[PDB]
């Protein structure tokens, strides 16, 4: 029962339709963006790496890794994950516009494990982790963001990572 | 019995255009993605494009993109690239690479297998056979069994040349020095072996050239000077 | 664009030694390196992928290695068909997909001084309007040799083009072509013409010479 | 903590239509939860039949070919299911479930037996049986009385009105040829004190709306 | 449809020792749940997530395994832990539950008593005769039931009824009900009932005479 009114862009940063697109490393029933060396400074411009996780079988788990504030030295020294209670947060599109929605209430029968792995389900740890349910019923399309475009070293700046996670319906007898 | 071969290569004058085909044998070309590579003559290895599965994510080099564009038949087997706008910096040798799914994170056997290489010269140079000058031993005069003679292929374009000794039966002692680019931008090579110096008379030499373009086969004999 | 630097740029080592090569990386890439081979004039081969992992069928002397910036591939024990040209490549930070430079493995022999060769111009050479002296070097180790050309003593620059062949697969040597380019305005006007090598195995630097129409 | 609660039809004849209520309390039928029904064939496999959501979305087991419905009336916090065209098969206690947390079953209903029979719905008799003493009797006695020809089962088989509730001894249903049910019930008492309670036999069949009181007295061997 | 096999069918246990009980999905699902059911009552659910317990539920209770395997442990057998254990699958719908594992408690003891009823009078007016046969307190659940008249062996004209176990003393008790007509029944006048269990001495014979007894 926790939301705000946030309104991201999807794109802080000037590239629009010329980001690098890329799908996850979906192996055996885990989806996962991996955010760790594409985010890292490299070009003087921010551009934008955009990692789409498409999915239409029940329990498919979703990993997304990303990195932390000063994990290495002078790389990632400004990231921002919104939303910040992700993955019980997310985002949606509404209308050119990100915007904060549960996603318990979003996809019923959502499995999220309280410690991703011994520590704290929450990108504050650094991974996100999730697994969808056996049926979900109307297809859904949420989006997770992990920006490191303001953090610069040796005059070149991070790039912007989006998730798009697209769910398909599946389990539903008509 | 697992195989990738590349046609599609050629002598295109520049800002031509010239479209490569890369047909897979013995496996299933769905589950893996596909690249292009190329090697210009005397340097490494710089990736061209790359294609996922189906074709939903298809990727390029900066200095290609635009005039190129790659894509891919599964059901054919086959991955496909279409060059445009070719540049003189474009002249190299083209090869395809299998790889796993490409992802965020591209962790695999990329380029578990390669394809054969296809050669794409872009010059304006049109196709030239060559000359065959005989380089004689008779200045090589010396005891013991120490003599060298060849003949010199010039002024041929585009590459590759076959020289060969007595029609095949001299393979010893042989050395073909890799051609080099002149000024003019046509090609130069010579071919040389040792012999024991006694065998200058009875024994006689054939150095017999095929240019596979223009389809020219020079078999031109090489014979001792005065002095 | 993350660079990848790969040093030695060439090695030169006798067969059954250890072979390590260094492969550096501009910005910590989380070993993604892939490490190739590549012989003359053929197609690549990979060795090593996910930079500690070989592949299926590479022998168990090729040993991939390191994190971050600085990868090492290790060829524990070196045989003659391991002699080739090698590669990394990061797929950490892509597009664009990133290679070394390369790094070549000569056979290590002892030192095998040139066999010097001058040869002439045919006289059909000279009738279609253009003149090549050649140099020959055969079967000669190391594969760093200098040539220079004299023309009535006197050192001329720019007309020599150059060539050199791979290793022999049991002399583990090299040969050397150099190609003096010049008109038959230019060639009929003088008299003499040398070739001067600077080579390990030769005491002093050998001259082989050529006198103009009568030999 | 919410309670769920199932209807009471308990014959339906064959090629007729079976409906059955689910009565909840204690908690919103369209919040959060999703809302299922369970049958439990004779001593046998449990099949999920269905589901209406919080929202009221419906999904159904594939095995049934668009014949159920479940549905829900908010109003008074129930949810029904409509299954069409019975078979004999098609007998069996039916069960009503909220969802668990996430995708099994927390809290169930008590559940009720629907036997599908084409046939007619008849009460039951009740016959002593006394405690006519032989050989091996161990100090103590046992008497007990017998129930015929009923139908549909359940019936409730209490002694002295529930104010005998130690010893529980009712044996289950077995069918006749007849295609009529019977039962027995028995108590153990001893021997020496028979005539100080008043052994009462009560029978109630919900079916035929049967109550049968039967005394137990002695006989002479 | 997910087929869950579940093993054993059937199984007895004496109190303290350690129980396991399998469900064989015929392919991979992620998690099991399971639940128990006493006889006369809802399933309480017992195991979700393959691993939780739903509160409610002893410690002792174990739920474990993977692919295509999965398995209930019970570490200390008790009296309360018997009844039948089903297993459930929702890896994709729809959700499918095995058959069941019945589960007994195990006494060595047994004390059967066994008790006589003729037909009543009133069943008598009635054009009908049935004879009741009573077996109390024994175990285990096989005890053959035979119906003799002036002895002579009856060819299936009587049926016999099963309790299940008794909570307070693991014990069972057992009905055979011989349904008659009443012409057959009174030209004849000594009836007797044969038990043959395990736990008797010797097979035990009752006898009772028409009328006056």
């Amino acid at each position: 029962d926790l939301s705000y009114e946030t309104t991201e862009s999807g794109d802080t940063a000037v590239s629009e339709d010329s980001y690098d697109k890329y799908a996850s490393q979906n192996t055996n029933k885990e989806y996962v963006c991996d955010f760790t060396d594409q985010l890292k400074p490299t070009e003087s411009g921010p551009k934008v790496k955009k990692c789409e996780v498409k999915v239409n079988e029940p329990l498919i788990k979703v990993k997304i890794i990303c990195p932390l504030k000063g994990s290495v030295e002078k790389l990632y020294d400004n990231i921002e994950y919104v939303p910040k209670k992700s993955p019980y947060v997310v985002l949606t599109k509404e209308e050119t516009k990100l915007k904060e929605k549960l996603l318990s209430k979003l996809i019923y029968g959502l499995l999220i494990s309280p410690t991703v792995n011994e520590k704290e389900n929450n990108f504050k740890e650094g991974v996100i982790e999730f697994t969808l349910p056996p049926v979900v019923h109307k297809a859904t399309v949420f989006y997770f963001i992990c920006d490191n475009s303001k953090t610069e070293d040796d005059n070149k700046k991070g790039n912007r990572g989006i998730v798009e996670v697209y769910v398909e319906p599946y389990g539903g007898s008509l | 019995e697992v195989q990738l071969v590349e046609n599609g290569g050629g002598l295109v004058k520049p800002g031509g255009s010239l479209r490569l085909s890369c047909a897979a044998s013995g496996f299933t070309i769905s589950s893996y993605g596909m690249n292009w590579v190329r090697q210009a003559p005397g340097k490494g290895l710089e990736w061209v494009s790359s294609i996922s599965s189906g074709s939903t994510y298809k990727y390029y080099s900066d200095s290609v993109k635009g005039r190129f564009t790659i894509s891919r038949d599964n059901a054919k087997n086959s991955l496909y690239l279409q060059m445009n706008t070719l540049r003189a910096e474009d002249t190299a040798v083209y090869y395809c690479a299998r790889a796993p799914e490409p992802g965020l994170t591209w962790f695999g056997e990329w380029g578990d297998y390669w394809g054969q290489g296809t050669l794409v010269t872009v010059s304006s140079a049109s196709t030239k056979g060559p000359s065959v000058f005989p380089l004689a031993p008779s200045s090589k005069s010396t005891s013991g069994g120490t003599a060298a003679l060849g003949c010199l292929v010039k002024d041929y374009f585009p590459e590759p040349v076959t020289v060969s000794w007595n029609s095949g039966a001299l393979t010893s002692g042989v050395h073909t020095f890799p051609a080099v680019l002149q000024s003019s931008g046509l090609y130069s090579l010579s071919s040389v072996v040792t012999v024991p110096s006694s065998s200058l008379g009875t024994q006689t030499y054939i150095c017999n050239v095929n240019h596979k373009p223009s389809n020219t086969k020079v078999d031109k004999k090489v014979e001792p000077k005065s002095c | 664009e993350i660079v990848l630097t790969q040093s030695p740029v060439t090695l030169s080592l006798s067969p059954g030694e250890r072979a390590t090569l260094s492969c550096r990386a501009s910005l910590s890439i989380s070993s993604s390196l892939a490490w190739y081979q590549q012989k003359p004039g053929q197609a690549p081969r990979l060795l090593i992928y996910d930079a500690s992992n070989r592949a299926t069928g590479i022998p168990a002397r090729f040993s991939g290695s390191g994190s971050g910036t600085d990868f090492t591939l290790t060829i524990s024990s070196l045989e003659p068909e391991d002699f080739a040209v090698y590669y990394c490549q990061q797929r950490s930070i892509w597009p664009p997909i990133t290679f070394g430079q390369g790094t070549r493995l000569e056979i290590k022999r002892t030192v095998a001084a040139p066999s010097v060769f001058i040869f002439p111009p045919s006289d059909e050479q000279l009738k279609s309007g253009t003149a090549s002296v050649v140099c020959l070097l055969n079967n000669f180790y190391p594969r760093e040799a200098k040539v220079q050309w004299k023309v009535d003593n006197a050192l001329q620059s720019g007309n020599s083009q150059e060539s050199v062949t791979e290793q022999d697969s049991k002399d583990s040597t090299y040969s050397l072509s150099s190609t003096l380019t010049l008109s038959k305005a230019d060639y009929e006007k003088h008299k003499v013409y040398a070739c001067e090598v600077t080579h390990q195995g030769l005491s002093s630097p050998v001259t082989k010479s050529f006198n103009r129409g009568e030999c | 903590d919410v309670q769920l609660q199932e209807s009471g039809p308990g014959l339906v004849n064959p090629s007729q239509s079976l409906s059955l209520t689910c009565s909840v309390t204690g908690y919103s039928i369209t919040s959060d939860y999703y809302w299922n029904w369970i049958r439990q064939f004779p001593g046998n496999k449990l099949e999920w039949m269905g589901y209406i959501t919080y929202d009221g979305t419906n999904n159904y087991n594939p095995f049934f070919k668009n014949r159920i419905s479940i549905t829900r009336d908010t109003s008074q916090n129930q949810f029904f299911l409509k299954l069409n065209s019975v078979t004999t098969e098609d007998t069996a206690t039916y069960y009503c479930a909220r969802d668990g947390r996430y995708w099994y079953f927390d809290v169930w209903g008590a559940g009720t037996t629907v036997t599908v029979s084409s046939a007619s719905t008849k009460g039951p008799s009740v016959f002593p049986l006394a405690p006519s003493s032989k050989s091996t009797s161990g100090g103590t006695a046992a008497l007990g009385c017998l129930v015929k020809d009923y139908f549909p089962e359940p019936v409730t088989v209490s002694w002295n009105s529930g104010a005998l509730t130690s010893g529980v001894h009712t044996f289950p249903a077995v069918l006749q040829s007849s295609g009529l049910y019977s039962l027995s019930s028995v108590v153990t008492v001893p021997s020496s004190s028979l005539g100080t309670q008043t052994y009462i036999c009560n029978v109630n069949h919900k079916p035929s709306n049967t109550k049968v009181d039967k005394k137990v007295e002695p006989k002479s061997c």
